[PDB]
DNA sequence: CATTTTGCAATTAGTACTCTTAGCTATGAG
RNA sequence: CUAAGAGUAC
DNA sequence: CTCATAAATTGCAAAATG
């Protein structure tokens, strides 16, 4: 039994992981449900038999009153978790209908292994409902808390157009983030938000870097 | 392995089930000579490989001058003098144990202690 | 002892420039081969005629 | 490629 | 180096005559399961034969190399451990005396 | 105090430098990369000094990695668009049983681990059980692509009689000695490939020679006195063909002998490589 | 290491264990095969007592007659913490039931690995004769398409012992012996994700790796 | 002065023996490999280290002997040009001859000179210059400082055409 | 034009010239010096170009003014008397 | 639905000096 | 004059 | 007799299958 206790310490460690990214995402998410010991998650998502549990491991989000005030345009968050290893078609378009009418812009998927490629091309929705997918292999470790990563913060539209403002800039002459990046998943970036990168220069004790996602 | 061939056609011999003694058989693949098989070992695989360390010792060994000498005990001898080399397996992670031939008797003795 | 041959002298393994050298083996071998390839620029007599 | 930069493909 | 030499390259006829005169087992009827400790003699890369006492011929090309019979520049080699004899008489060789 | 050596071309002393190259007629083994499929290389670099002197890069290569569990052998035969097996080879030359061919490569019947390497090729080339059969599967491979299939084995035969080891004999009758020299490369590739010896240093000097005024003269006059009596052949033809009259002096061109020494010597360029022939170094006598 | 557990070296030797990637080749003396009639008695006296404990433990009349057997090294199973259960248990799960596999205890003077080949209850009259190339097709994927222990592309791993500046409670900069990992080859996503590491301060010098875990910045 | 070139002499003996010691613990197959390296590479590199520290104590042994008038010690204190090494080389020990990184080579079959009888891992035997320029180097010394010079030189043309092609 | 050029009222560059402005500053007052440019400084025997440029930026007497172009192309007019040379 | 495999040339420290050789070969026809 | 080549300096 | 011509990087589109 012990793949048994140590998939499921990975689970706590991915649920850990996702519940910091939400947090971070700018949604009212408290601390303790981040800090929830391995005894505790153990305790209330996985069974008497000891087979840990995804169904009702699935939960919501919702914008805290800082992230309204500066994103009057996003709204709740559903985070789902599959069972079977294998993603398949059937699951999938129930959960992106069941976003759709629970009226969700946004709705971050974590599957265990893969996604069948005849999955993906439904991925996206209509909008302004958006389905990204995360690997629960890859949420084992928050990325963000690692040295080398700076602090990345997701800029307005005010601030982004008081930036180009303020250093006469263009859209392409802003260092470049790839929307592919980790922190760019992280942080669910669309093109053409520009983050706030704060670093602890060594020259200077604090720098501020700009990076528009492309 | 100690393969064998065929005695009638010289060709190589395999192996081969039989069903009325269930017996391992070597058959010919091509004039069907058949005969039994002395040992059931049909195949072997050196990952490490212990044999092939004192290749190419001859019995006028010593004649090579290349080849250094030494005064450590022959044991079946007990003579001074011997030839030696390290080990002829060129393998990067082959131990640097010497090998010694006696020049009155050509018996191979190493320097190891572990075996001994 | 088991020789089957000697050098006739160890000097004889320098080149005809090497050969000039006056204590190769008291010098750094980077500065023997610079003089090896400096005594052809040397200026002597080359021939008599 | 080419070579260099065989074909495709050869 | 200043005494070293090259070899101007010589027929190599009357070393495979020697060879064949002392002993040298022709090619074409070597059963190597009969001669296994078989020593093969090369002349300028052609395996010309297999000889059974190596020494004894290695002896006698020395000697006839050393009274002039055979060109000085003749280069013969004995690998004891390959058990391979190496005649080499063709030009481009560099070589020293000693 | 003048020691001589040298050549007085347009009265200029120039001096044949030393050309440093391969041996020929040795076998040279090589570990090659991982990546590429071949794992160790066997090559002889042919050439027979009493004949056409034409270089043939035989080359025996052992495909397969170590982990690769087939692991067949291949030789290169020149003006062959295929790696042949080694044994279809040993079967064309004359030599059809397994045990013959694994004796022509193998010496020690108690060396399992040659045999178990080399069962690969022998399993391969058990299509084949006939001397004419690998005789013919070479000429579908030869490409000529001008031969009928009858004649293929006789084309096969010119393949390995003047093309294949020219070093070792010219003429017929002597397969078996091609078939010993080809069994020594293979047991050569596989000592190397067996880890039971290093592979051959590229820069040991023993393995190289130095082709000195003698033999670069004597290949360069080759080719340029092949030039003059191909041009004698050419002025016979036209002259028998059109029926003049025929004199040696209007036959020989003493100028292509002459012109073609006097450029290659005068210009470093040994041809029709360069810096063969440099102007001789007069600024010191130790220079 | 996790800075609770910075100078504990048996943990540090666990991690050194649990990352370190093995193969069967670097435990495998030898390979053979064998031709036994019945998998009930084996012809070979040495490793007999293993069977008259197995076959006691415990189907049997569909099993190929032949065996494959391999040679491991004691001194492999001691410089690594293996044993000859995990790694039966090892190839019994990624062979499922189709090879019926069974090894002698660790105590044993000899470790061998002893595998027969199921058959199927249909009657095949062809591959009796190829069931040999069969059974060294599978030996061959069994030295080196499974892995006992350890991450992927991490072929070898050392133990350093470095000295780092740590702010001590009293206020000065200590000299703090700490236990590091340095591992050739870089499987960063799967090493950083492995417990009792510290997964902020993993490091790799292949920054391509980095970045493509970690992000541009 | 004569107690230091016997205490240099001795150091130099110490070391040949430490190394000769090394030696028979590798070839009585009792070393063990440092883990992540064979048993070669571990033998080479405690061959190394020891000759070069017994190199670096003679240099410092010569160093500490030369009085505060001697030149060459006042060019390198004043820090103008020279430094330790160069006293070591020119007045203790020459030291270890590296080609690649490692010992001289066996160019020959087994043996670096055909000077050396085969398997010979003798420190003099593969480049080892226990001679210092003042005393001069012997025949086969002076042909391993002879490829540890050429291999200086190649590197260095080698080294400038990368950093030209780099900085460009 | 009137889109590029900032206001004087909130030009944003450094007040203090740099390095780069004062050697071209220097360099084309020397030349139009040499080019027989009328000299707006009392003169106290010097006769290299020059030092005639550095005399005349050392009491401010140079009518130049910098345009610094911003990247995005506007720029900014900075007269060399409102400049102050520090290095 | 899942792999999978293969064949090679262009471009790659700066300057700076001196000297040597060669420039479609031979044959037809106006 | 151009091109090619060789040797050479740092 | 003289002019005119004989190391290490990259950068993939096929073709086959079950
Ligand atoms: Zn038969
Ligand atoms: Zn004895």
């Amino acid at each position: 039994d012990q793949e048994n206790e140590r998939n499921i310490s990975r689970l706590w460690r991915a649920f850990r992981t996702v519940k910091e990214m939400v947090k971070d995402r700018g949604y009212f998410i408290t601390q303790e449900e981040v800090e929830l010991p391995l005894e505790d998650f153990k305790a209330k998502y996985c069974d008497s038999m000891g087979r840990p549990q995804r169904k009702m491991m699935s939960f919501q989000a919702n914008p805290t009153e800082e992230s309204i005030s500066k994103f009057p345009d996003m709204g709740s968050l559903w985070v789902e978790f599959c069972d079977e290893p294998s993603v398949g078609v059937k699951t999938m378009k129930t959960f992106v209908i069941h976003i759709q009418e629970k009226n969700f812009q946004t709705g971050i998927f974590v599957y265990q292994n893969n996604i069948t490629p005849s999955a993906m091309k439904l991925v996206p929705s209509i909008p302004p409902a958006t389905i990204e997918t995360f690997n629960e292999a890859a949420l084992v470790v928050n990325i963000t808390h690692h040295e080398l990563v700076p602090k990345h913060i997701r800029l307005s539209s005010d601030e982004k157009r008081e930036l180009l403002k303020r250093y006469r800039l263009k859209e392409s002459q802003l260092p470049r983030i790839q929307r592919a990046d980790p922190v760019a998943l992280y942080l669910g970036l669309k093109r053409g938000e520009v983050v706030k990168i704060i670093r602890k220069s060594e020259t200077s004790g604090r720098y501020a870097s700009y990076r528009i996602c492309m | 392995t100690t393969f064998r061939f065929c005695r009638d056609c010289n060709n190589m011999l395999y192996p081969r089930e039989d069903k009325e003694n269930n017996r391992l058989l070597f058959e010919c693949r091509t004039c069907s000579y058949v005969e039994e098989a002395g040992s059931p070992l049909v195949y072997r695989h050196e990952l490490i490989t212990n044999i092939g360390e004192t290749a190419g010792v001859v019995q006028d060994i010593g004649s090579d001058p290349t080849l250094p000498r030494s005064d450590r005990e022959c044991p079946k001898c007990h003579s001074r003098e011997n030839v030696f080399f390290q080990s002829q397996q060129r393998r990067k992670d082959t131990s640097m144990v010497l090998f010694f031939v006696c020049l009155s008797c050509s018996h191979i003795f190493t320097s190891d202690q572990k075996n001994k | 002892t088991t020789f089957t041959h000697c050098e006739i002298h160890p000097s004889m393994i320098l080149g005809v420039a090497a050969s000039i050298i006056p204590f190769p083996d008291h010098n750094q071998s980077p500065r023997n081969t610079y003089q090896s390839a400096m005594g052809k620029q040397a200026m002597g007599v080359f021939l008599t005629n | 490629t080419x070579p260099g930069v065989t074909x495709p493909g050869v | 180096s200043l005494m070293s030499c090259i070899s101007v390259g010589t027929d190599p006829m009357p070393i495979i005559t020697f060879l064949s005169e002392w002993g040298m087992e022709p090619l074409e009827d070597y059963v190597p399961h009969q001669s296994p400790d078989a020593t093969r003699v090369f002349v300028n890369g052609v395996w010309h034969g297999v000889h059974r006492n190596p020494a004894r011929l290695m002896e006698t090309l020395r000697t006839l190399r050393r009274k002039g019979d055979i060109n000085p520049e003749v280069s013969m080699i004995r690998d004891i451990r390959e058990k391979e004899l190496k005649i080499f008489t063709d030009a481009g060789r560099v070589y020293r005396p000693l | 105090f003048d020691m001589g050596g040298y050549f007085i071309i347009n009265g200029s002393e120039k001096v044949l430098i030393a050309q440093e190259r391969s041996a020929g007629n040795i076998v040279q083994v090589f570990k090659k990369a991982a990546p590429s499929p071949i794992s160790h290389v066997a090559e002889i670099r042919s050439a027979l000094e009493k004949g056409s002197r034409f270089i043939s890069t035989l080359q025996v290569k052992l495909y397969g990695r170590e982990g690769s569990s087939a692991r067949t052998i291949k030789a290169t035969l020149p003006y062959i668009k295929q790696d042949i097996p080694i044994v279809i080879i040993f079967r064309a030359l004359g030599i059809i049983p397994d045990g013959e061919i694994l004796e022509h490569i193998c010496y020690d019947v108690n060396d399992w681990q040659m045999l178990e390497m080399l069962k690969p090729c022998v399993e391969d080339g058990f299509v084949i059980q006939d001397r004419e059969t690998a005789l013919d599967f070479i000429g579908r491979r030869g490409t000529a692509l001008g031969i009928k299939k009858e004649k293929r084995i006789q084309y096969a035969k010119d393949i390995l009689q003047k093309e294949f080891l020219p070093h070792i004999t010219q003429l017929e009758g002597f397969e078996s000695r091609k078939a010993f020299f080809l069994g020594y490369m293979i047991n050569r590739l596989l000592l190397c490939a067996l880890d039971r010896k290093d592979q051959d240093d590229r820069d040991h000097f023993g393995k190289k020679r130095l082709d000195l005024a003698g033999p670069l003269l004597a290949q360069l006059f080759k080719t340029l006195f092949k030039k003059l009596t191909k041009d004698i052949f050419r002025y016979m033809q036209r002259t028998v063909e059109e029926a003049h009259d025929f004199n040696m002096k209007l036959a020989i061109n003493a100028k292509t002998i002459t012109s073609g020494l006097k450029y290659a010597l005068a210009t470093g360029n040994w041809g029709e490589r360069a810096g063969v022939s440099q102007v001789l170094n007069r600024y010191t006598y130790s220079s | 290491l996790e800075p609770g557990h910075a100078a504990d070296q048996e943990q540090a030797k666990l991690i050194r264990s649990a990352i370190e990637h093995t193969t069967l080749k670097s435990v495998t003396i030898a390979s053979e095969i064998y031709y036994d009639p019945d998998p009930r008695s084996t012809v070979i006296p040495e490793d007999e007592e293993i069977i008259q404990l197995h076959f006691s433990l415990l189907s049997f009349d569909q099993q190929s007659p032949w065996l494959l057997r391999l040679e491991l090294d004691r001194a492999a199973m001691n410089d690594k913490d293996l044993t000859m259960g995990q790694v039966g248990e090892r190839i019994k799960q990624t062979f499922k039931n189709d090879l019926f596999v069974i090894w002698s205890e660790d105590n044993d003077e000899k470790l061998i690995i002893r595998c027969r080949v199921v058959r199927p209850k249909s009657l095949d009259a062809e591959t009796e004769a190829e069931e040999d190339h069969m059974l060294k097709k599978i030996e061959n994927t069994m030295l080196e398409n499974i892995t006992l222990r350890g991450v992927e592309n991490i072929e070898r791993v050392v133990m350093m012992k470095y000295d780092r500046k740590v702010p001590s409670p009293t206020g000065e900069y200590v000299k703090e012996p700490e236990w590091v990992l340095e591992t050739d080859g870089v499987n960063l996503s799967e090493v950083m994700t492995v417990p009792g590491i510290d997964p902020t301060r993993i490091y790799t010098n292949s920054f391509i790796d980095i970045m493509e875990v970690l992000g541009i910045e | 002065d004569g107690p230091t070139m016997r205490e240099i002499t001795e150091t130099i003996a110490e070391a040949k023996k430490k190394v000769l010691d090394v030696t028979k613990e590798a070839q009585a197959n009792l070393l063990t490999a440092k883990h992540g390296m064979t048993l070669r590479e571990s033998f080479e590199d405690n061959v190394v280290r020891f000759l070069n520290e017994a190199r670096d104590k003679a240099g410092r042994l010569a160093e500490v002997n030369l009085k505060d008038l001697n030149n060459v010690k006042q060019m390198v204190m004043a820090g103008s040009k020279g430094s330790f090494i160069n006293i070591a080389q020119m007045s203790a020990c020459v030291g270890q001859q590296s080609v690649e990184g490692k010992r001289i080579a066996f160019g020959f079959v087994d043996r670096t000179l055909p000077h050396f009888s085969k398997d010979d891992y003798s420190p003099e035997s593969k480049g080892f210059v226990e001679n210092s320029y003042l005393r001069g180097l012997t025949p086969q010394e002076f042909f391993f400082h002879a490829m540890g010079g050429r291999e200086g030189l190649i590197d260095t043309a080698v080294k400038t055409a990368e950093t030209g092609y780099i900085q460009r | 034009l009137k889109e590029k050029a900032i206001p004087k009222d909130q030009r944003a560059t450094t007040p203090y010239m740099t390095k780069y402005e004062r050697a071209r500053i220097l360099g084309t007052r020397a030349l139009q010096i040499s080019m027989n440019a009328p000299v707006f400084v009392d003169l106290e025997g010097e006769t290299d170009p020059l030092r005639i440029a550095m005399k005349e930026l050392a009491e401010k007497k140079i009518p130049l003014v910098i345009r610094r172009y911003l990247p995005d192309g506007s720029f900014e007019d900075w007269s060399v008397e409102e400049l102050i040379v520090d290095l």
